[PDB]
């Protein structure tokens, strides 16, 4: 009839180390068989116990195993083609633990689709269409302007035209830039 | 065939297919324990060498199995340490009837007087399936035969 | 559903590995390893409780968030959907006084089978001889979609009632939905704020406009519908309505309405109904006398029928003839020898962004290793159009 | 009181089990017979591997007396493969 | 025991061919094989039935 | 679906079961159910410690999903906040060196029941008399929420140390948190919402300007404000301050800063002050000799100023001589004769669709049966 | 849905399945659509072209006593990113 903190913290025999011992000579701990038959049974509980112990770490993204990022990813709202096996655990990761609070909550702003992109590790430039651009308009003759719903998705040179980034920001954009309005993936022209 | 439509700012069709997220308190695990016993109806003893759960709920509450109660009356994790003279609150045996809150609820049946607790107290009570009806038993093992499936 | 498991449940496993951790800690002392030797009463009643509580055990994770799906968000647990018809009632001759069909009136096919009840009192007014009145399904599943003029037998005679029958064939039969359904449900519960970039795809297909109906938007497409002429800040949208059929005006008016205040301002929306594209298949498949062949027709019809519902196309989707045949081995005791679809063997394209594909005939020969060939073909829409 | 005067009483052995299965002994139930009808498949009669072969097919336990049995799609009675107790599962 | 009574459903607790036997079939119902067939020559031949 | 019970209903039941089990294993020979036999002390042993680990199981899956919220959806569970104030330390003289106030210096209230800690270390600069710094309670609870200057006892005196208060009330303090408050806040969570229709976007402007204040968003309208020539992606907002005026820079300022990281990708958001017409009335009405005059024309005045509040107006919209006629005929009293709204009897169309009215003169030319004429001018600009 | 690691050892297991010795019956022709049938029941992939020794058609077993083995595959997979995996298996020994 012990505490609970011992059997399972300090003994860690939370099964043999409430077998009677008051009786020593004849009691089940002055026989090795009652130590023998119940450890496997120890073993497993004490198993289990971690299991549940770390079980909260499991919910944290950022801290749980590569097993659970799947199983997370319907309570973080991301099914259909907006999740991917394919996605590298750490884009996962990521991609999880800042659903509520920036993905899902802003869907459709630049900040959320630039970090969409920069997760899943593209390097990229949003740039909006325009009569004026800082790097090499006049400032005496040109003009000013803007696009409107026009917008572009501007890649380095690194990356293969049509290749993996290519096609990778284009299901992006599909899934996280307003539909009404226009966008192209490009090779940045700096 | 097209229909253009412009934005609009309040309209009832969308009223009538508008707000999703409801957060109702059902039965699950984290409103188990929503139900708590009221603090005159449990003794405010303290923690003292050789002490455990299994035997305060011997002593107070005659079963060895009730411990779940006691940490579920105080919040304590069982596997976790209690310090040496901290308190402990142990709800008395017949006074754990009254947290048993008795309501109407309403059916297209009739209405049905049902008990609320928390779960610990519910299990307890209907311990050895003593306040259950004998056909609420018959009616879950009338089917016994169980679909499996097959690879 | 799919959750680590987190420690090993199992019975007879529980019962070997008690058995040889014994030996193991015991410098080889215990001996007796046979799991169905003198220590199984032992290790048998410790497994029989490890299990009850392992089991148990496994099952906190899940229910963690079963609890958030259910709590915070409160979902419905979805059973089914009966199917339902437009029952046409006509009497034998011009009476001097209104008609009255019942409530709950039963009317049934020639099989006896599927029972349909009228939704309430049809009055047919002194001088009409016919009247229409909805029937829904006596329960829930899809063997309940029978086509027009199917339903025509009732059995409580009433007074004058010459025939009744079903003006439309029954829809919307569902058994339920599997558990990637309804993580779909919560899910988009969980992001559909402020459609934006196909969440008018999730918005009109299941909500605001019944269960068992489709949508599909188009970004920058305008009223000519080409794709090669964008116009910014133009959302279309291709509707098909809860029975299967391109979307009445009145739901085009219905979703317009819903979706008005929830667009972004300045922005112009479209909405049209949806185009179908409709699938003959012909099937030469080689039969392992493991089912008749009336049994293997009727499973390949229900399966095709399952795969080709307008919840499970993406609309301007190509069909493919791989995914089709597999479809068709899934029912089971069967060896495809040749499909064709559209008098063709290759993948059918959809003529557009907007089309959805519809099978409309099948034809069946079937060859058994006795060497009996089964021809038979089935159509199974009312008509080209419906 | 009931447990142990059912337990002195010898089990029917053709009727109901003293022990009604649970369910995790049902799952555990499924398993074995799967395990056996996957390894006995080629000795099963022509009709029980007709059955299998279908992809509705269902097996059925029963809860209270351990009996389980084949049904084909059309959810008709086809055949019985044996009984389980709690802890063995035995072919017929 | 002996008294207490619970009362199941038709399709909600349970599947309605529970509560029904397969002796009374039902009636079911097919085209007629009897249908008067008119020789005289001017129409279609089939007058009775549907 | 239901979550499932995590912990065993019936313990008892379990060994009992467990026994039944043994003789089923044994086919009719280990018959022994009391504690004297040999399996039960096992079972028993066994049944109890599963108790205790289904209740750590129900525990665990219990913080997963709070950690869950905390962690995923950013709504951390309060299990108990301790109270928060700010205490000022002042000083008997004015050093030529920095005052250093260790951390956890403890004061109290007169009782001494409640007790505040420093935060952190005070560091009052030479030539300065006081410094500011926050205090935590002692413990969680709502007994420490108190007001001001109630925490200004403590028990360790310094050199040069003449008071020490709290200016702010002590606020923050819980004991808990039920469990249909965590529910409710993180279901609040999932509700957040970018503002994207019209009525969106006037709602928010005015939630951050304040009580008393109206917008009016236009799609489509360039920054030049010409209807004729509509400009794609842009949504231009008009805004009346709280105080009636057209917004000033500043608060254009102010409601752009928390506007601009809510607008979506390709919107181009301009703000502009609101337009104001001013509305002149002349009215000559019969009264019933039910009220007097004065009354008359203190409940005429304060029918219009509750018509023409920026609340009930809608920017862009006509205003329309026969709702003025209903609103002034609403007091009852009276029977209106005539009336002028900027010296005509027609509808005032706005020039533009960022105009509100605004009336800010009134002339009563009132009458009764016995000819009595009541003459008054009220001017209501500021 | 799936990593193409995890693909390739599916339809593997798959296939040392589909060709066990117990689950072929001896002078059967060797169904290219039953190995299609086979593959596709993994789940994550779609085929789009399967060659059986360097043919796409029912290979017929030279005589009634001529039972089929595994032997090498040749694995050529993509993903709608367009990222290809390719590997090549010998199953003998």
């Amino acid at each position: 009839s012990k505490d609970a903190f011992t059997a399972w913290n300090v003994d860690r025999r939370p099964i043999y180390s409430r077998m009677p011992k008051e009786q020593v000579g004849t009691s089940y701990h002055d026989y090795i068989a009652t130590d023998w038959l119940t450890a496997y049974w120890d073993k497993i509980f004490i198993e289990c116990y971690d299991k549940l112990e770390d079980l909260p770490r499991q919910f944290d993204p950022l801290q749980c195993d590569e097993e659970y990022l799947d199983f997370l990813a319907p309570l973080c709202g991301w099914t259909a083609p907006y999740w991917s096996g394919d996605y590298p655990p750490e884009s996962k990761r990521v991609l999880l633990a800042n659903s509520y609070s920036l993905i899902w909550r802003d869907k459709g702003s630049l900040t959320v689709l630039s970090f969409v992109l920069n997760a899943l590790f593209i390097n990229h430039r949003i740039f909006v269409p325009g009569s004026f651009i800082l790097g090499q308009s006049q400032v005496s003759e040109d003009t000013l302007g803007a696009a409107g719903w026009e917008f572009e998705i501007l890649l380095p040179r690194d990356y293969a035209e049509n290749g993996y980034e290519f096609r990778l920001t284009l299901k992006i954009a599909s899934l996280f830039s307003p539909l009404w309005c226009k966008y192209r993936v490009r090779y940045d022209n700096l | 065939t097209t229909q253009e439509f412009l934005s609009k700012n309040k309209t009832i069709e969308s009223e009538l297919l508008d707000l999703l997220i409801k957060p109702n308190t059902d039965d699950s695990i984290l409103t188990r324990n929503k139900q708590a016993i009221a603090d005159r109806d449990l003794f405010d003893i303290e923690w003292e060498p050789g002490q455990s759960l299994n035997k305060l709920a011997t002593e107070y509450l005659g079963d060895s199995f009730a411990w779940q109660i006691i940490a579920d009356a105080n919040g304590i994790d069982p596997t976790k340490e209690i310090d040496i003279g901290a308190g402990l609150k142990v709800p008395d045996q017949k006074a754990l009837e009254n947290s048993i809150k008795k309501f109407i609820v309403n059916s297209p049946t009739g209405k049905q007087l049902i008990s609320d607790a928390k779960q610990s107290i519910l299990n307890l009570i209907g311990v050895g399936d003593s306040n259950t009806e004998f056909s609420k038993t018959l009616k879950d093992c009338i089917g016994k035969v169980v679909n499996f499936s097959f690879d | 559903l799919n959750a680590p498991q987190l420690v090993v449940d199992d019975y007879e496993q529980l019962i070997i590995d008690s058995l040889v951790h014994t030996n193991v800690v015991s410098n080889g002392e215990f001996t007796d390893l046979d799991a169905s030797g003198f220590m199984r009463p032992f290790a048998g009643t410790m497994a029989y409780a490890g299990s009850e509580l392992l089991y148990k055990a496994n099952l906190a994770s899940i229910a963690a968030a079963k609890s958030f799906f259910k709590n915070v968000l409160g979902v419905p647990e979805d059973t089914g959907t009966k199917a339902t018809t437009t029952l046409q009632f006509g009497l034998s001759a011009s009476l001097s006084t209104d008609f009255i069909v019942p409530i709950n009136f039963q009317v049934s096919d020639l099989s006896g089978t599927l029972r349909f009840y009228t939704i309430g009192n049809l009055v047919i007014p002194a001088g009409a001889t016919f009247g229409t009145i909805e029937a829904i399904a006596e329960d829930i599943g899809e063997k309940y979609n029978v086509s027009a003029n199917f339903i025509d037998q009732y059995s409580t005679p009433l007074t004058y009632l010459q025939y009744v029958t079903n003006i439309r064939p029954a829809t919307n039969g569902r058994s339920g939905e599997t558990i990637d359904n309804l993580i779909e449900r919560c899910a988009q519960i969980i992001r559909i704020r402020n459609p934006v970039s196909a969440l008018d795809f999730e918005q009109l297909a299941e909500l605001t406009m019944g269960e068992g109906s489709r949508c599909k938007a188009i970004g920058l497409l305008g009223i000519n519908k080409i794709v090669t002429d964008p116009q910014p800040g133009v959302v279309h949208l291709f509707l098909l309505d809860v029975n299967g059929n391109p979307a009445d005006p009145v739901t085009i008016s219905t979703v317009g309405a819903t979706l008005q205040p929830r667009i972004m301002l300045g922005t112009r929306l479209l909405i049209s109904p949806m185009e179908v594209l409709n699938i003959e298949l012909e099937l030469i498949a080689l039969s392992d006398s493991s089912k008749t062949f009336q049994q293997l027709a009727d499973d390949i019809l229900e399966a095709l029928k399952v795969f080709f519902n307008p919840a499970n196309l993406t609309p301007g989707e190509p069909v493919l003839i791989e995914e089709v045949k597999f479809a068709i081995r899934s029912v089971g005791g069967l060896s495809i020898s040749y499909l064709q679809m559209n008098d063709n063997a290759i993948n059918i394209p959809m003529p557009n962004q907007w089309t959805i594909p519809r099978f409309s005939y099948i034809g069946f020969e079937l060859t058994d290793s006795e060497g009996t060939v089964y021809r038979d073909n089935v159509v199974t829409v009312t008509n080209p159009e419906e | 009181e009931e447990a142990k005067k059912k337990v002195k009483v010898e089990t029917v052995q053709n009727g109901n089990l003293k022990k009604t299965l649970s369910e995790k002994q049902l799952i555990d139930g499924v398993k074995r017979v799967t395990e056996y009808l996957k390894k006995n498949i080629s000795f099963q009669p022509r009709t029980i591997q007709n059955i299998l072969s279908d992809p509705k097919s269902v097996i059925k336990i029963d809860k209270d007396t351990g009996q389980v049995s084949l049904f084909n799609g059309n959810g008709e009675f086809a055949a019985l493969v044996g009984t389980y107790n709690g802890d063995i599962f035995s072919p017929s | 025991k002996y008294i207490s009574t619970s009362y199941a459903q038709g399709g909600i607790d349970l599947p309605i061919d529970f509560l029904e036997n397969p002796d009374d079939a039902k009636d079911t119902n097919s085209a007629s094989t009897a249908t008067e067939v008119d020789s005289v020559g001017n129409g279609t031949v089939s007058r009775s039935g549907v």
